[PDB]
């Protein structure tokens, strides 16, 4: 019953460029909202917002830092370790992500997935380790191997379980201000490069806005436009976003067209821009 | 061992108006790896102050990072983004379009 971000999760990068050579990159997000940075050199975590910590107390941010530290140190040393083992052509990436969100009626489900060359390795579901299809016959031996480890298991499954729900309740909540803030958009009208002879090509932009969420659409009158193609949406780099709607039009017919934007922010007061003659 | 060329978009985050302050942003996804370098030129100068975020990547495992940088748009000064990526034979260029 709320807005803006409903999950948390950390992700990770290892690049190994030889068997010697590997680095990490992780951080920290709430949906697409980055709230935690990593420095890889100190094992440290950087916080990007006064709230960052969560309801957590600096005792156990710094066990946390300290738990992903050791992680990441001893992840690289065991890929290296198993590297030819799990015939392992170098370069390649090792990507992962793990957290958990808050769904309507309360429960909290957790998540982990693990991904080798950009393509799914493996992901955690009801506490066990599934194997990907595209993870081939490595994705199961790792998984078959991996559970062996009653250390790693049982940190990975409080992690996932117990402090990953707590903590997210605890950011929601401390950030609450920033994150259902309502920031209202912004529009404008651009005509976009010529399809052609005759032709014309209306481009509508939507600016500046928060929460994600939002209805961007081409006008005639109360009809919607079906040709209108939706561009992606765009971050701006003070957490709000970006986004352009296109229409296809005669140069005859772009009269009597307009933009019709809905948002939250907005309050039922829809901007609407009509394109001039 | 897949490799997926970057998609590159330029945008202001607001409206052009020649003499107002903007900022100027490019967003750089879809690729694989995640190795990349990034730079927003002015009229072909790699300009200096340029913030990025940190990378992130989608549930598809492709990443994607926001390069930005506060700045004014003149009539003339043509701004573009700088992409050189394992992909790439030779940098991109993606020229800033403000009807775009
Ligand atoms: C700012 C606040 C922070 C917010 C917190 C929110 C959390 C969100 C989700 C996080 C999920 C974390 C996933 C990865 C963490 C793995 C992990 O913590 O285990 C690590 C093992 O180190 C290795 O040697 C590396 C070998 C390499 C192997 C690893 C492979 C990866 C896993 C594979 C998936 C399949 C498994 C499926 C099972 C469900 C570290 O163990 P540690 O030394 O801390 O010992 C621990 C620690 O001290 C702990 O606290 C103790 O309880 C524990 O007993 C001890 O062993
Ligand atoms: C205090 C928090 C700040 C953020 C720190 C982030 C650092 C890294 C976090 C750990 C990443 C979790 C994902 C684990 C899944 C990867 C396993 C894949 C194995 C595949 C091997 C081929
Ligand atoms: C893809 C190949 C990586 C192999 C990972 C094996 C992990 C072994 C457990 C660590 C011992 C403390």
């Amino acid at each position: 019953a709320f807005q803006g971000p409903t999950s948390f999760h950390v992700i990770q990068t290892s690049s190994f460029t030889n068997s010697t050579w590997a680095q990490t990159q992780g951080s920290g997000w709430l949906d697409d909202l980055q709230i935690h940075g990593w420095d890889s050199d100190s094992g440290t975590a950087i916080f990007l917002k006064p709230w960052s910590k969560g309801n957590f107390s600096d005792k156990e941010v710094a066990e946390l830092e300290e738990i992903f530290r050791v992680y990441i140190f001893g992840f690289a040393r065991e890929v290296q370790d198993f590297a030819g083992d799990f015939q392992m052509k170098y370069p390649f990436e090792i990507q992962g992500i793990a957290g958990c969100e808050l769904h309507s009626g309360g429960a909290i489900v957790s998540f982990l997935r693990g991904a080798l060359g950009g393509l799914d390795f493996l992901s955690v579901k009801n506490a066990s380790c599934v194997p990907s299809p595209e993870g081939g016959s490595r994705a199961q031996k790792f998984c078959a191997l991996i559970i062996q480890y009653q250390g790693i298991m049982e940190t990975v499954r409080i992690l996932l379980y117990e402090t990953c729900p707590r903590y997210l309740l605890g950011v929601l909540n401390a950030g609450k201000a920033d994150l259902q803030r309502q920031v209202k958009p912004e529009a404008w009208l651009s005509s976009g490069p010529s399809p052609g002879p005759g032709r014309l090509q209306l481009v509508c932009h939507v600016s500046g806005f928060y929460p994600k969420p939002v209805w961007v659409m081409w006008m005639r009158g109360e009809q919607e436009q079906q040709g209108t193609q939706l561009g992606d949406i765009l971050p701006n780099a003070n957490w709000t976003w970006y986004l352009r709607a296109t229409l296809d039009v005669a140069d005859g017919e772009a009269a009597g067209l307009s933009c019709r934007v809905k948002h939250s922010s907005l309050e039922g007061q829809d901007i609407i821009l009509y394109w001039g003659p | 061992m897949i490799q997926r060329t970057p998609k590159i978009q330029v945008y202001s985050r607001h409206p052009a108006e020649n003499g107002k302050s903007n900022f100027l942003n490019c967003y750089v996804s879809g690729f694989h790896p995640s190795d990349i370098e990034v730079d927003l030129l002015k009229n072909g100068e790699r300009i200096e102050k340029v913030e990025h975020s940190d990378l992130s990547f989608s549930k598809d495992w492709s990443f994607y990072l926001l390069y930005y940088t506060e700045f004014t748009p003149t009539e003339k000064d043509e701004y573009a983004c700088r992409v050189n990526h394992v992909t790439l034979s030779q940098p991109k260029i993606v020229k800033w379009d403000r009807d775009m």
